[PDB]
Order: C-alpha cells, then sequence, then structure tokens
C-alpha cells in the first residue's frame, strides 16, 4: 500500500492512502529522503485518511511525496548483542561501530501482564546513604521516584545510585536517557568504558544505552521511553534475570504528548496538558513490573516544573511509586547535600514487620523530633531563642543536629568539593541516631556534625575546634 | 466547516474552465494577511520551511502546508502586503550568508547589512534550523577561556565549549560582562598561536536602537571590531525577526566550530525571545499553558543551545561557546523561564540587585555562582591560587570580640575589596595571580579596608615595568614553581615598605 | 484576483457561495438563461434510486463518485461550463447540498425579472372582480416593468380584515385594530 502526503502541520505529518488502510501504531516509511524518516498511524480521520506522528525533522516535504507502508509496528533489535551498544529511537547503532546483529525482533507496542503474574515478594535494597537507608528504604523488585525541581542534584543522587548498587550487581543493566543533555550522555559513555562496564574487544558487557534527547523533534521523545523498556522485556522473560532499569528524565515523556496533543484537534484539559493524561502514563508504568519470571528494578528521576508538587505531572506519578525521595531547594541553601525532604519521604515496606522493631522506632524517633522543630519556627523567628521552655531548648538544640546530620558527602561529587566520598552499613545507621536521640553528644557544636560518614568521625571533628 | 477557499475568487478559476495563464505550481496568491501569517492559494510544489519571496520585497517562511492553502510566516512588517498579491517560491531552505568575511559588519537577523557599507561578499549559505552534533563527535571541554574579570576567571571559571548563564535584574550589569569578554581577546587575535585565537558574535534581541550604536563604538574604539559580528533584531523590529535571530546568529558561528576555529556568541537576551515566540503563539491560536505561554518553550531554547558544543580531533577540533542572558522580575529564579534554562545549561553567574546599590560592582553572587565543567579546565597557575581563596569566602560566610570569629571577619572583608574591578579593563591571565596572591598568602591583613582600592592600583602599575621580564615566566609555564613563588615574596614584602599607608 | 458581478439578491451560507460564483461566470458570456434550463432538468436526474444512492453513502471513495458523473454529465447533453461545476461539487463534498444550490439560483435569477409576491391572508377567495382590482393597483405600485406573481392564503384568525405584503412592505388591516383598544385601559 502506498500514500500521498497531504498536509504538513508541525510534527504532524497526514497521509491519505487509496487501499489497504494500515491499521493504529503501525510504522510507515517515506519515500525519496536522503535519511529514514518513519512515521507512526495515530488515528483514522475517515475518507481513508489517517494522521500520523513523525519521528524525524519534517522539512522539505512536498504535498504528494509517496510513503509505504511497512505493516508491522516498530521493531528494534533485540537479545545479548544489543549490550554495550547505543540505540536511537528506532533501533539504529549511533555509536559509529557497525550494525547491531541479533536473531529476533520485537516491537515497541506490547502489552500488560496480566493480574495472575504479579509477584508480592517483599525486599530491601540497602544503598550507603543514610537519609534513604533509615527514613524510606529500598525495596527490590520495585519502581523508586526521584522529585526535584531544577538544580538540586537529581542527577548527582542518580549516578551515585549507579556508583554503588548497580557496579557490585550481578545482573543487567539498561539506562535510558530521555531529554537530558547531550553532553551529560557522552559522559557516561566515557566513564562506563574506562571502568570497565562496557567493553569494546570482547563480549563482557553490562549494560546497554538508550538516547532520546533534548534536541530531537516531540514524536521522538515521547516513544524513547518505550524502546528502553522494550530492551529490558527480553532480559527479563527470555532470559529470566535480575535487571535494573534507569530512566532519566521520565517528566520529558509527559511534556513531549502535551506539544503534539494541540496539533491533533483536541480541546485541552487544566494547566496546559492533554486530556489523556493519565490514560497513557498508567498504559506506559504498567510494563515495569515485577513478574513470575524475573525482577525489573525502576529507579525513576521525576522533574517538578516551577517547584510546584500540585502540578498534574508530578502529581499522577505519585500513585505509581513504591518508594519517594522528594527533594526541595530550600535544604539545599543551607548547604545540605542530598537536599532530601526528611517529611515529605515516604516508603511501603515501613512496616515493623519487614524491617524490624529496632529499626522501625528509631525511624519515627526522627520524625517527630523534626516536626516539633517545624512548629516553632514561627515563633523563633519573630520573639527569638529566649522565649522558649527550657525542655523546649533541646528539641531545637537536637534537631539542628540531626538535620547536618542527614548530610554526606558523595563519590561522585569528588570533584566539586574535594572531599572523599563517603559510604556507610545499614547497621551503622541506626547506631548513629540513638546517640543523638537520647543525649549522649551534648556536648558538641552543630558544625561538627557536618558532612561526615559513620557517628565516629563527629568525634573526630568536634576536638579540632577546640 | 466552510473552508478557507471555499471564497467566490477560486471557484470562479474553477467554474469558468480551468484556467491555463496560472501557474499554481510555482507561484500564488494571497486570500488573507493581517495576524502575522498569511493565507496563500496555490504553490503546490512548496516545501516545509522554505523561504519565499512577496510581491513587495519580503521574505516569508513557509510553515504550515494544508490541503487548501499555505501558511507564511512574515518577516518585517505586514502592511506592504495586500490581499490579492504574487508570492513566489525561492526553492530552498531558510538559510543565511556565512563566511570569514563578515567580520566588521553590523547586519540584521537575515543577512543584509545595515551599517551602510555596501554587500558583503559571501560564497556558502547554511541553513538555520539543522540539528546538534550527536554522542560520538563530542569531547569534554579541556582549554580555557579567559574572562578579565577578577571575580569570573578565578570563582566560576569558563571553558571553551561550556554553556554558563548570566541571570540578574535589570540595571545589574548584565551586558558589562560581556562586552569585557570580547575586548579580552585582543591580546590572542593579534599574535602568532592561532590555536588561541577566538571570534566572536553579539545578537541585540528587543534591546533599544540607540543602545547597539553607542556599543559598536565602544569596540571600534578598543580595536575590537575587526574580529566581531552582530546580528541585531531591536525593539521596533517585527516579532519573526526577533524569534529567528538567535538560530541566524548561531549558524554563523557552526562555521567556524567545523573548520578548527574557536567561536563565542553572547545571546542578549533570550527573555524577549520567549515573549516573541508568545505572541506568535496566540495569534495562532494555539492553547497557553503557565503564564501564557505555549506547550514547546522547551523545544524553543534547547534545539538552540544545544549546538554549542566541542567536537573531537578527528572532526577538527573547533568549539562553540554560548553565554545566554536571562532577567528575572525581582529576583524571581523560580518563574518559568528561569528554570527552562538552569535545567540547560552547565552553570550560573547570579549578579544581586542589593548588591550592586552598596556598591560592590560587579556585584556577583559568589554563594549561588556555579560552574561544573568549566572546573577543570583553567590554568595551573590559577588553580594554585585560587583553590585558597574559596575556602576563606566560605568561612566568611557563616559568621554574618569573639575568638575565631574576628580574624576571618577581617581577612574576609579584604577579599571582597580584593575583587572588585572597574569598567573596561579587561586584565590579563598572569596580573591577575599576582593580585589574588597577596590576598590570599597574608600580606595585606595589616591595611585598612578603605585604602585596598588604592594599592591593587599602585602595585600593579610597578610589577608591569620594573618585573616585566619575570613575569613572563608565569603565563610561559603556566605555573607557579618553587622559583617564582619565592621570588614573588620579595616583589610583594619590598613594596609595602615603600607604599605609603 | 479579477472582479466579479453582483447578484441582486446576494444571499449568504454555504450554498450562496456557489449560486454567486455561478452568476458571476453566466452573466460573463451571456448564458444565464442556459444553465438555468440546464439546472431544471439536473435536478430530476440526481433524485433517482440508483444514482440518489451513492452519493450520500459516505463509503465509496471520492474519485469514483466523479468518474461516475462525469460520464453521465458528458453523455446526454451537457458540455457547458456547468460541467465543471459537477465536477467541482463532488470534489468538495459538498453533492448532498445540491438542491440546495439549484433551489437557490431560480430566485436569484428570478428577481432578473421578478416582483417578490405579495401575501394576502384573510378568508375563503372572494370573487373575480375583487381579485382583479388589487391586481391592477399594485400594478401601479411596482413602477418596475414587471408581471406581479402573488399567492393567497387562508387564515381565520383573523376577524375581519386582511394584511397584504408587498415584498418587504407589510401593510395592516386585520385584528390588530382590536387589541389598539388599550387606549380605553393604557389611556
Ligand atoms: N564594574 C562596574 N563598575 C562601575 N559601574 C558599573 C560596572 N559595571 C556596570 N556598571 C554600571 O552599570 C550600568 C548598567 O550596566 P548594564 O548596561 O550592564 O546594565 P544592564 O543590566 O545591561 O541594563 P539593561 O539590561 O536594563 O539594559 C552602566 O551604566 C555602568 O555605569
Ligand atoms: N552532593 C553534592 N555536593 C555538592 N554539590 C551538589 C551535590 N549534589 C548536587 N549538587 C549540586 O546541585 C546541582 C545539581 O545539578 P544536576 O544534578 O547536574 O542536574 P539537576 O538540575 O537535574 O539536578 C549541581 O550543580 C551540583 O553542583
Ligand atoms: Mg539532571
Ligand atoms: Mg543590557
Amino acid at each position: 500500500a502506498t500514500g500521498r502526503i497531504v498536509a504538513v502541520i508541525g510534527a504532524v505529518v497526514d497521509v491519505q492512502f487509496d487501499e489497504g488502510l494500515p491499521p493504529i501504531l503501525n510504522a510507515l516509511e517515506v519515500q525519496g529522503r536522503e535519511t529514514r524518516l518513519v512515521l507512526e498511524v495515530a488515528q483514522h480521520l475517515g475518507e481513508s485518511t489517517v494522521r500520523t506522528i513523525a519521528m524525524d525533522g519534517t522539512e522539505g516535504l512536498v504535498r504528494g511525496q509517496k510513503v509505504l507502508d511497512s505493516g508491522a509496528p516498530i521493531k528494534i533489535p533485540v537479545g545479548p548483542e544489543t549490550l554495550g551498544r547505543i540505540m536511537n529511537v528506532i533501533g539504529e547503532p549511533i555509536d559509529e561501530r557497525g550494525p547491531i546483529k541479533t536473531k529476533q525482533f520485537a516491537a515497541i507496542h506490547a502489552e500488560a501482564p496480566e493480574f495472575m503474574e504479579m509477584s508480592v515478594e517483599q525486599e530491601i535494597l540497602v544503598t550507603g546513604i543514610k537519609v534513604v537507608d533509615l527514613l524510606a528504604p529500598y525495596a527490590k523488585g520495585g519502581k523508586i521516584g526521584l522529585f526535584g525541581g531544577a538544580g538540586v542534584g537529581k542527577t548527582v543522587l542518580i549516578m551515585e545510585l549507579i556508583n554503588n548498587v548497580a557496579k557490585a550487581h550481578g545482573g543487567y543493566s539498561v539506562f535510558a536517557g530521555v531529554g537530558e543533555r547531550t553532553r551529560e550522555g557522552n559522559d557516561l559513555y566515557h566513564e562506563m568504558i574506562e571502568s570497565g562496564v562496557i567493553n569494546l574487544k570482547d563480549a563482557t558487557s553490562k549494560v546497554a544505552l538508550v538516547y532520546g534527547q533534548m534536541n530531537e523533534p516531540p514524536g521522538a521523545r515521547a516513544r524513547v521511553a518505550l524502546t528502553g523498556l522494550t530492551v529490558a522485556e527480553y532480559f527479563r522473560d527470555q532470559e529470566g534475570q535480575d535487571v535494573l532499569l534507569f530512566i532519566d528524565n521520565i517528566f520529558r515523556f509527559t511534556q513531549a504528548g502535551s506539544e503534539v496533543s494541540a496539533l491533533l484537534g483536541r480541546i485541552p484539559s487544566a494547566v496546559g496538558y492533554q486530556p489523556t493524561l493519565a490514560t497513557d502514563m498508567g498504559t506506559m508504568q504498567e510494563r515495569i513490573t515485577t513478574t513470575k519470571k524475573g525482577s525489573i528494578t525502576s529507579v525513576q528521576a521525576i522533574y517538578v516544573p516551577a517547584d510546584d508538587l500540585t502540578d498534574p505531572a508530578p502529581a499522577t506519578t505519585f500513585a505509581h511509586l513504591d518508594a519517594t525521595t522528594v527533594l526541595s531547594r530550600a535544604i539545599a541553601e543551607l548547604g545540605i547535600y542530598p537536599a532530601v525532604d526528611p517529611l515529605d519521604s515516604t516508603s511501603r515496606i515501613m512496616d515493623p514487620n519487614i524491617v524490624g522493631s529496632e529499626h522501625y522506632d528509631v525511624a519515627r524517633g526522627v520524625q517527630k523530633i523534626l516536626q516539633d522543630y517545624k512548629s516553632l519556627q514561627d515563633i523563633i523567628a519573630i520573639l527569638g531563642m529566649d522565649e522558649l521552655s527550657e525542655e523546649d531548648k533541646l528539641t531545637v538544640s537536637r534537631a539542628r543536629k540531626i538535620q547536618r546530620f542527614l548530610s554526606q558527602p558523595f563519590q561522585v561529587a569528588e570533584v566539586f568539593t574535594g572531599h572523599l566520598g563517603k559510604l556507610v552499613p545499614l547497621k551503622e545507621t541506626i547506631k548513629g541516631f540513638q546517640q543523638i536521640l537520647a543525649g549522649e553528644y551534648d556536648h558538641l557544636p552543630e558544625q561538627a556534625f557536618y558532612m561526615v560518614g559513620p557517628i565516629e568521625e563527629a568525634v573526630a571533628k568536634a576536638d579540632k575546634l577546640a | 466547516k466552510t473552508g478557507t477557499a471555499e471564497v467566490s475568487s477560486i471557484l470562479e478559476e474553477r467554474i469558468l474552465g480551468a484556467d491555463t495563464s496560472v501557474d499554481l505550481e510555482e507561484t500564488g496568491r494571497v486570500l488573507s494577511i493581517g495576524d502575522g501569517i498569511a493565507r496563500v492559494h496555490g504553490l503546490r510544489n512548496v516545501q516545509a520551511e522554505e523561504m519565499v519571496e512577496f510581491s513587495s520585497g519580503l521574505k516569508g517562511m513557509s510553515l504550515n502546508l494544508e490541503p487548501d492553502n499555505v501558511g507564511v510566516v512574515v518577516f518585517g512588517n505586514d502592511k506592504l502586503i495586500k490581499e490579492g498579491d504574487i508570492v513566489k517560491r525561492t526553492g530552498a531552505i531558510v538559510d543565511v550568508p556565512v563566511g570569514e568575511e563578515l567580520l566588521g559588519r553590523v547586519v540584521d537577523a537575515l543577512g543584509n547589512a545595515i551599517d551602510g557599507k555596501g554587500p558583503i561578499g559571501s560564497k556558502t549559505r547554511r541553513r538555520v534550523g539543522l540539528k546538534a552534533p550527536g554522542i560520538i563527535p563530542r569531547i569534554s571541554v579541556r582549554e580555557p577561556m579567559q574572562t578579565g574579570i577578577k571575580a569570573v576567571d578565578s570563582l566560576v571559571p569558563i571553558g571553551r565549549g561550556q554553556r554558563e548563564l548570566i541571570i540578574g535584574d535589570r540595571q545589574t550589569g548584565k551586558t558589562s560582562i560581556a562586552i569585557d569578554t570580547i575586548i579580552n581577546q585582543k591580546r590572542f587575535n593579534d599574535g602568532t598561536d592561532e590555536k588561541k585565537k577566538l571570534y566572536c558574535i553579539y545578537v541585540a534581541i528587543g534591546q533599544k536602537r540607540s543602545t547597539v550604536a553607542q556599543l559598536v563604538k565602544r569596540l571600534t574604539d578598543a580595536d575590537a571590531m575587526k574580529y566581531t559580528i552582530v546580528v541585531s533584531a531591536t525593539a521596533s523590529d517585527a516579532a519573526p525577526l526577533q524569534y529567528l535571530a538567535p538560530y541566524s546568529g548561531c549558524s554563523m558561528g557552526e562555521y567556524f566550530r567545523d573548520n578548527g576555529k574557536h567561536a563565542l556568541i553572547i545571546y542578549d537576551d533570550l527573555s524577549k525571545q520567549a515573549v516573541a515566540y508568545r505572541q506568535m503563539s496566540l495569534l495562532l491560536r494555539r492553547p497557553p499553558g503557565r503564564e501564557a505561554y505555549p506547550g514547546d518553550v522547551f523545544y524553543l531554547h534547547s534545539r538552540l543551545l544545544e549546538r554549542a558544543a566541542k567536537m573531537n580531533d578527528a572532526f577538527g577540533g573547533g568549539s562553540l561557546t554560548a553565554l545566554p542572558v536571562i532577567e528575572t522580575q525581582a529576583g524571581d529564579v523560580s518563574a518559568y523561564i528561569p528554570t527552562n534554562v538552569i535545567s540547560i545549561t552547565d552553570g550560573q553567574i547570579f549578579l544581586e540587585t542589593e548588591l550592586f546599590y552598596k556598591g560592590i560592582r560587579p556585584a556577583i553572587n559568589v554563594g549561588l555562582s556555579v560552574s561544573r565543567v568549566g572546573s577543570a579546565a583553567q590554568t595551573r597557575a590559577m588553580k594554585q591560587v585560587a583553590g585558597t581563596m574559596k575556602l576563606e569566602l566560605a568561612q566568611y560566610r557563616e559568621v554574618a570580640l569573639d575568638a575565631a570569629t574576628q580574624q576571618l571577619l577581617s581577612r574576609g572583608v579584604r577579599l571582597t575589596e580584593l575583587l572588585k574591578q572597574g569598567q573596561y579593563a579587561p586584565m590579563a591571565i598572569e596580573e591577575q595571580v599576582a593580585v589574588i596572591y597577596a590576598g590570599v598568602r597574608g600580606y595585606l591583613d595589616k591595611l585598612e579596608p578603605s585604602k585596598i582600592t588604592k594599592f591593587e592600583n599602585a602595585f600593579l602599575s610597578h610589577v608591569i615595568s620594573q618585573h616585566q621580564a619575570l613575569l613572563g615566566k608565569i603565563r610561559a609555564d603556566g605555573k607557579i614553581s618553587e622559583e617564582t613563588d619565592a621570588k614573588l615574596k620579595e616583589i610583594v614584602t619590598n613594596f609595602l615598605a615603600g607604599f605609603e599607608a | 484576483f479579477a472582479k466579479l458581478v453582483r447578484p441582486p439578491v446576494q444571499i449568504y451560507g454555504i450554498e450562496g457561495r456557489y449560486a454567486t460564483a455561478l452568476y458571476s461566470a453566466a452573466s460573463k458570456q451571456n448564458k444565464l438563461e442556459q444553465v438555468e434550463k440546464e439546472l431544471l432538468r439536473v435536478a430530476q436526474i440526481l433524485k433517482e434510486p440508483k444514482v440518489a444512492a451513492s452519493i450520500m453513502n459516505p463509503y465509496v471513495k471520492r474519485s469514483v463518485k466523479v468518474k461516475s458523473l462525469s460520464d453521465m454529465t458528458a453523455k446526454e447533453k451537457f458540455s457547458p461550463l456547468t460541467s465543471n461545476l459537477i465536477n467541482l461539487l463532488a470534489e468538495n463534498g459538498r453533492l448532498s447540498s445540491t438542491p440546495g444550490v439549484i433551489s437557490a439560483f431560480s430566485t436569484m435569477m428570478s428577481v432578473h425579472r421578478g416582483e417578490v409576491p405579495c401575501s394576502v391572508t384573510t378568508a375563503s377567495p372572494l370573487d373575480e372582480a375583487t381579485l382583479t382590482e388589487l391586481k391592477t393597483v399594485l400594478k401601479s405600485f411596482l413602477s418596475k416593468g414587471q408581471i406581479l406573481k402573488l399567492e393567497v392564503k387562508v387564515d381565520p384568525s383573523i376577524m375581519g380584515g386582511m394584511i397584504v405584503r408587498i415584498g418587504e412592505k407589510y401593510v395592516d388591516m386585520s385584528a390588530k385594530t382590536k387589541i389598539q383598544k388599550l387606549s380605553r385601559a393604557m389611556r
């Protein structure tokens, strides 16, 4: 079947066929271009006419050009041969090392796992960061969010989780860059070569990379998160392994659907997004699950626009997560890195059965002394410190050291300040918050608790300022 | 459902015989005009984003193709166009003249001279709608780009290929950072080492026309208009000419990057571009979003600032540095537009409007100014000294008769006054490293704070004369060795004995 | 563009745009009476169950509904400019509104000799002398040399009077002279 391009409006191309109307989600091929322009059927308008969405720039299309139906959805090369390579939206090698040679091909638009395939196992994934071990612990095989504004650390943190968790992992890894800096995607490819994760001489590489960046058209950022997902479905289903799935950033999948929803002729909903906003996120996000064959451990990174957590795009992804780490800027101004909100970070496995009865009791004492300090900030700012009680000059004097003890020097931020990266075990971040909540360290200043590892370096710092 | 081309002037051409003396393949008419875009009937072989020509002499871009008509975005005013005209098809994508033969002119956004010096003499044309380089050809930054400002070159260092924001309110000294970058390249463009040459491009969006004219004199007064291009779409120009101004400005810098040369471009400013793209969007009846902006403002500034990159050695080895300018309303760094550009560029420079009033100039907020990738690419002479001043400017900021407080409150004010700088005085790299040396090695700790602007203007004016041949080994060897710093100890302590307090 | 002649009625709508574009091409070349005799027979040859079907049926195509009509208008009588009109109506999908274009064209061509007829709505039809007297005083009112047409309707709700309209004039002598007795109340 061949068709004629009838209307080109931005990044939405219209096509009229004469026989053989292709069904929805089929790919088409445009005839007469130097590169490869591939469309994607999105509607049927009647009078034997479809309406597509283009996956590259539509500069130079004449009304009457010929387009050829492929007969099937977009199929990318998948397998263990795609490890150690880079792939674009339609699965072509963009690393100038030759074609990707596999045996089988998998479509992009696949359906979700059923009800009788969901596994109900819950474990704990110890990371090494003091704030996310204690107050919101991470589960193996479940989704993980990372909320925050623009400039708080949603990528210095996600490159620390790669440095700790994914390097010592035994399974496979998949990175999918949706709408970030292209100079950052060059640095990730050039750090995994020196650290030996990707190897260009033999066949012992452990991570695949998928990339559709911020200089891409809106039709190619709205479909690249389905490509880095379909690569990580082979490593779970047809091999039976434990994978990791880092996506950054997932808000660009939502933003780039609103750019094209105006051109498709729709009535727009609230603050400016598409009407089908929560229908097509649930269709995407219910394909990243731990089923009865393997475990997908997705660590996403979500962007909050204009620091507003009531915006419909970062407030409809809260129903799809197990853990949650809300970053904030007002903590990052004081110099507390990572600037994790302690009273807004939630978790699902926080339960006295799974994590214990000793972990659960110290973690709830920390959220109690930090909430009572938050209710006195309206009075300390007006009437000063000398108007409180005597027992309430101890909630203030202890919460101002737990706040500074939730700071930690990261490993990837060695080139920022020149301090050493520190890692703590889970059994030692329980002991550090007992010897502060009890009152063992009421003879030290607050700045001695600043940017250290475990509790033993806090007393090895207060002897300096003597 | 009534049709744009269901009018009686087009049905009559069809109902009275299919007429032969109308082309309808390379030329068409104009059905309506007035909201910006025009409704052109015909032109059945036009491409998308292809420049056309009107009968009045105006260029127009083919934006929106439909089965009935074509919607042409009109560059310039739309009074000259009338319903019933005839529009011709050029046959090429929107492109601008580009080459080495533009250094010294003042063009407008379409590539025509408005300085009154005749035609330009160009031979090559590049498109404005090209894509950024991918992941393979880029490489990390390694060469430093000097500024000549003592607060920027030692605290937020820049490198050849790194985006850097300049963000602040009105009348805080935004443009006067961008002017001193262009004048500081006089020392390199007039030398013999070709590997350190650097050109410049200035893009003026929405400014007054009488402020660009008083700017090209200041560059001609300092011999800086022989390596600088200026693109200009001022506030009286039409709205499509301000939208397409940084694209034509960046396509003239992409020539030098692909041919082994280094460029530099200052967009001034990207705030007034986004209020020009807002106007063309709402005049096309598009759904507004936050602050009545369209939904694709992030596509506007990301597809432009992704081109500023550094190629690898197999692609020539050139670069392209960008320095956009954003204006905030009363310190609002949490608005829609100043967060869409913080989440693109590789760092920030903050200009406070309440340090510009207290007499500190340039009013650089040292607490909120960061530069991530450009810290590893600076001179080891500067890193050996400015790595120490980074510590004391931190310890001054926590303490804001006690012990361990009146020591840091003494030194921390002598380093704040050491970082003031007069206008249009770009310093060299090796003259900075002696003045920052005296303030961090503990020599001016005894003086009064008011008599330290007098001290820097007296020490530099003499060591540039009597120790000129002994200063060159800092710039030549690129570092401070054990023989230079033992020599530098005697230059200062002999000058303080002669400097009359 | 070129100029186009204005019709003396100037109606509006999607059907008036096609009865004006034909009047601007048939007043040129002096063919305003040849199209009218053709258009009163294309109304007959559309409403046949072979041809009224598969023109409103949306599932055929655009192009094969043209070819089934490009020979139908070619073989019987027509090769004027009007064959392009049926060719243009089938391209734009406006083949359903073809009785709307035809019925508009007759009144647009009527006013070239017509008079916008009257309406006398009083009662049962009366004798011949009352009818010929109103037909010979209304001829004195037109003053345009055109033989006026007229319609009579029966409406018994008016008590003893009659209302008369001449185009857009509408004199009135009816039961509203009983509603003018509010001067006994409103004063
Ligand atoms: N280092 C300096 N020392 C003294 N004065 C300065 C310095 N830098 C700038 N100024 C003064 O600041 C004034 C305004 O500077 P500038 O033109 O950069 O502001 P601006 O932010 O560009 O204004 P706008 O953006 O509203 O056009 C200048 O007239 C100049 O006198
Ligand atoms: N642990 C840390 N130590 C020092 N600086 C940090 C740390 N974490 C984040 N930052 C600062 O926060 C900023 C975060 O930027 P980045 O993570 O690159 O992108 P995003 O805007 O997506 O967070 C960086 O500029 C970095 O300087
Ligand atoms: Mg980031
Ligand atoms: Mg200015």
